[PDB]
């Protein structure tokens, strides 16, 4: 206990008592661009099966499952940068099973720092039931760590 | 009142104090995504050349109606016609592209 | 039997309450859409790819996946069957393979150009 | 020519902290159109 | 955990709640200054202080 | 005739809890349940040895040698069970 340092008795951690819960709250877009709109979906291209266990078959984290500094919240995946490439691809489009574009990974991800259990979802979906999502904003979801 | 359903932005500078009108510059908070860009110069090479080969080795007739329609300048099939029925030219170009997917 | 366990793989996929998702019946006619192995890593196939669907949620399926393999006879090519591999697909169509691909111990055509463009845009190996 | 992804840049602005969440959101909500 | 849903808990196995010793000063005989060592012993029951 | 037992054993959930003692059937012992994959019970002619190959928290996979003559693969998980991918190749 030098200058105003404090000693403490683990008694106190066994006992709990100065136990204090804390929930952050994390949140991402299924944005809408030039490119094609985000999605947020399960199937996201890169991704080990092990890295999937967790999310529900939207994409969405399951309720009630520790989450470590880079597990997946949310996933989204959003079409490849630089544009739609009207000349040349526009006919691939046609020739090949339209919609066998190439899509990546945007996900959301447990921050360096940590997270903890999740115990809460929100959804705001388009048909949208009383939300005012700003421009190009197609959905938005968050989810609660504890 | 309301702003409704149913290429175009105006730039926003490189330098501009964010936050509590501060010292910060925006370009000062962008990180990267990449160096090298590949599969452009690369890929248009292949995509290209690759294109010519097939675009050619059916009628010129066939392949060019929508070679420079969907890529030349705009578009559109109400005059996509060169002077035919807006029913056959949907009928050539889906044929065409047809046995030029796949040919029997 | 040999599809058990992987029935209860995808089972084991937790749900929610979503719309059901129209999914990419991909086949001979059309692109293989990219696969992948359970290691994360892009799994390349050697030609088309047909699909068995045997359970489904909203949003995801189990498919059997007939992947095939091109072969020269007349101008350009035809599709022989070469391996099968049980995946999960999902709105973007991606097959998530839940294993390495079995190989297979042992009258239409396509055009070279055909695929000349799909080795271009990666769903089909070489050689 | 070369790319970006707003989202990350934005995470990184909250963490260096200049301001909070509020002020950050605020600007990127500007960012976004008018 | 068990099953997916479990929670693990804290775990305080050492059944011994307090424990004091107590040093009194017995003569016996010849000496004044020995020690009456007689320490205290208190448990939850799934050990007996005996026992512990 | 093995390898593709070590992907069809790979295809069980990975389970995380403490890893699981599993009985080593012997000649000294008793056969546990033996189960055919179509769930029917197979009962042998004789006592079963086995050989580990692979190994998760909860289930191994084992070769199941049969005196009295056979052998089998097959899952067992901590209850002992013997979950057989094929009925026994008759040596």
């Amino acid at each position: 206990n030098f200058e105003d340092a404090i000693v403490i008795s683990e008694e106190l951690l066994k006992r709990d008592f100065y136990t204090s819960i804390h929930i952050e709250r994390y949140e991402i877009e299924a944005r809408d661009t030039k490119l094609g709109p985000e999605r947020i979906t399960r199937d996201i291209p890169h991704l080990s099966e092990a890295a999937l266990r967790d999310l529900d078959e939207e994409g969405v984290v399951r309720i009630g499952a520790e989450v470590k500094p880079g597990d997946i919240l949310v996933g989204r995946t959003s079409f490849k940068g630089e544009s739609e490439p009207t000349p040349e691809e526009r006919l691939l489009r046609s020739i090949f099973g339209e919609k066998a574009r190439d899509v990546k990974d945007t996900s959301l991800r447990v921050p360096p720092g940590e997270g903890g259990i999740v115990v809460r979802t929100v959804r705001l979906r388009r048909g949208d039931p009383g939300v005012e999502l700003k421009p190009g904003v197609r959905e938005v979801v968050r989810v609660y760590v504890a | 009142g309301r702003e409704p359903t149913y290429i175009a932005q105006e730039p926003v500078s490189l330098e501009t104090p964010i936050g509590d009108e501060k010292d910060s510059f925006y370009g000062d908070f962008i990180p990267d995504e990449h160096l090298p860009s590949p599969v452009d110069a690369a890929t248009q090479s292949l995509l290209s050349e690759e294109l010519e080969k097939a675009l050619s080795k059916l009628s010129e007739r066939e392949a060019m109606v929508l070679k420079l329609r969907k890529g030349l300048i705009d578009g559109e099939e109400v005059g996509a016609f060169f002077g035919v029925t807006r029913e056959r030219i949907r009928q050539i170009e889906n044929k065409a592209l047809r046995k030029l997917k796949y040919h029997e | 039997g040999f599809v058990e366990p992987y029935i209860r793989l995808f089972e084991a996929i937790p749900d929610a309450e979503t719309e059901l998702a129209t999914f990419y019946d991909a086949d001979l006619d059309t692109l293989p859409p990219r696969m992948f192995l359970p290691s994360g890593d892009l799994y390349t196939p050697p030609g088309p790819v047909r699909l068995e669907e045997i359970k489904r949620k909203r949003r995801v399926r189990l498919v059997k996946v007939s992947i095939y393999r091109f072969e020269h006879v007349g101008l350009g090519l035809a599709a022989r069957p070469y391996a099968y591999a049980y995946a999960w697909q999902g709105d973007n169509g991606i097959l998530h393979l839940y294993h390495a691909p079995v190989v297979l111990e042992d009258e239409v055509t396509y055009n070279e150009s055909y695929v000349r463009l799909m080795r271009a845009m990666g769903h089909v190996d070489a050689f | 020519m070369r790319t970006v992804s707003v989202e990350a840049i934005v995470e990184a602005l909250v963490a260096e902290g200049a301001l909070r969440p509020e002020e950050i959101a605020d600007f990127v909500e500007r960012i976004t159109t008018l | 955990k068990d099953r997916i849903n479990a929670i693990p808990v804290d775990a305080v196995f050492s059944p011994v709640r307090r424990v004091a010793f107590q040093v009194e000063d017995t003569r016996l005989g010849q000496r004044t200054d020995l020690d009456k060592l007689t320490l205290r012993i208190w448990t939850d029951g799934s050990v007996t202080p005996l026992e512990a």
